[PDB]
């Protein structure tokens, strides 16, 4: 019956500060301390702090000390955490968690990402992957689609409109010098390609783009 | 601080199998640790506290031991819907601390990685840009390593690579590797190979092509 509900999604740019909000239903909210963690593919879990919500006393991790401030409204059962002086190294991802003082934490909230970056909205520019020379050993032939230069994520893509599902890849973004880059790829029979065409569509909807790219022999 | 160490990053099995996950505390926390499940995207999900005990609604194939600074986490008849990734935590004193986490993968059979390399697009090379793209599809262990040779050379400058997770219908895993030089650089060189070692091999895969 507990359940933590927190806000959606941050993008700002280094410098700033944002303040993530958890929502609590379900129980007596000024009963159970209020935790926060942070997520990274690197750093993996890391602990930031507690607030009893009752009286509003406060633990901090040393390492975040000064980068965090947690707080929380009573009256609105709802707790609170603010990061300030943001750079790329706080981008992850943040959860609130109920502290239970011998049960550790028995409910977390859905999480909040948050991306620091100093990019704009972009679109994506979709580059045609060709085999070189157009060639191919096997009895199949793998084509690619090359996804670069886009800002914020998500981005959405499908080989042919949907109709070549079957042997896809289509690999994580990964962010660099403030923007992300995806890839994907599509394997299919020798008689298919460059016989039939075989299309990339690339769908960015922060900034409204569509893009149907063609993958043609050279 | 308290270090919790799970050596094992990542463990392979199969579904049936019986696997324990191990997790060490640099000090003596006795029984105030927990054990936390967790699947792409999603949130942590709590499964054993004071180190043997169970949340309600928790399969009881799942069972914690261990006190003191060795625990470890224990599954047998293991499931496909098991197949996540492990954290534990002491939760004794601040600041409060979480191992690296173990992924549990399913065991297959080896596979060697289908390699395909290209070369910059027209478009790119109009926008001043020249990215060589390798894939390296449906291969196991996942383990596998990539290197680019720009005229015999390697290059590590400019390369960002991707992995995928592990297929949920071959359990096989793929990976991109791209390497990105300016246009002129790139029209600089003649010979680009992408490089791959992997266990299904005693030689490295081999795949290049020259400009023009």
């Amino acid at each position: 019956q507990a359940q933590l509900q927190e806000s959606g999604a941050e993008l700002v740019r280094p410098g700033a500060s944002v303040k993530m909000s958890c929502k609590a239903s379900g129980y007596r909210f000024t009963s159970y301390n209020m935790h926060w963690v942070k997520q990274t593919p690197r750093q993996g879990l890391e602990w930031i702090g507690a607030i009893y919500p009752g009286n509003g006393d406060t633990s901090y991790n040393q390492k975040f000390k000064g980068k965090a401030t947690l707080t929380v409204d009573k009256s609105s059962s709802t707790a609170y955490m603010q990061l300030s002086s943001l750079t790329s190294e706080d981008s992850a991802v943040y959860f609130c968690a109920r502290g239970r003082l011998s049960l550790g934490f028995d409910y977390w909230g859905q999480g909040s990402t948050l991306t620091v970056s100093s990019a704009k909205t972009t679109a994506p520019s979709v580059y045609p992957l060709a085999p070189v020379c157009g060639d191919t050993t096997g009895s199949s032939v793998t084509l690619g689609c090359l996804v670069k230069g886009y800002f914020p994520e998500p981005v959405t893509l499908t080989w042919n409109s949907g109709s070549l599902s079957s042997g896809v890849h289509t690999f994580p973004a990964v962010l660099q010098s403030d923007l992300y880059t995806l890839s994907s790829s599509v394997t299919v029979t020798s008689s298919t390609w460059p016989s039939q065409s075989i299309t990339c569509n690339v769908a960015h909807p922060a900034s409204s783009t569509k893009v149907d790219k063609k993958i043609e022999p050279r | 601080d308290i270090v919790m160490t799970q050596s094992q990053k990542f463990m392979s099995t199969s579904v049936g199998d019986r696997v324990s996950i191990s997790c060490k505390a640099s000090q003596n926390v006795g029984n105030i640790i927990a054990w936390y499940q967790q699947k792409p995207g999603q949130s942590p999900k709590a499964l054993i506290y004071l180190a043997s005990y169970r949340y309600s609604g928790v399969p009881d194939r799942f069972t914690g031991s261990g006190s003191g600074t060795d625990f470890t986490l224990t599954i047998s008849n293991v499931q496909s819907e098991d197949l996540a990734e492990y954290f534990c935590q002491q939760y004794s004193s601040f600041p409060l601390t979480f191992g690296a986490g173990t992924k549990l993968e399913l065991k297959r059979a080896d596979a060697a990685p289908t390699v395909s390399i290209f070369p910059p697009s027209s478009e790119q090379l109009t926008s001043g840009g020249a990215s060589v793209v390798c894939f390296l599809n449906n291969f196991y262990p996942k383990d596998i390593n990539v290197k680019w040779k720009i005229d015999g050379s390697e290059r590590q400058n400019g390369v960002l690579n991707s992995w995928t997770d592990q297929d949920s219908k071959d359990s096989t895993y793929s990976m991109s590797s791209t390497l990105t030089l300016t246009k002129d650089e790139y029209e600089r060189h003649n010979s680009y190979t992408c490089e791959a070692t992997h266990k299904t091999s005693t030689s490295p895969i081999v795949k290049s092509f020259n400009r023009n």
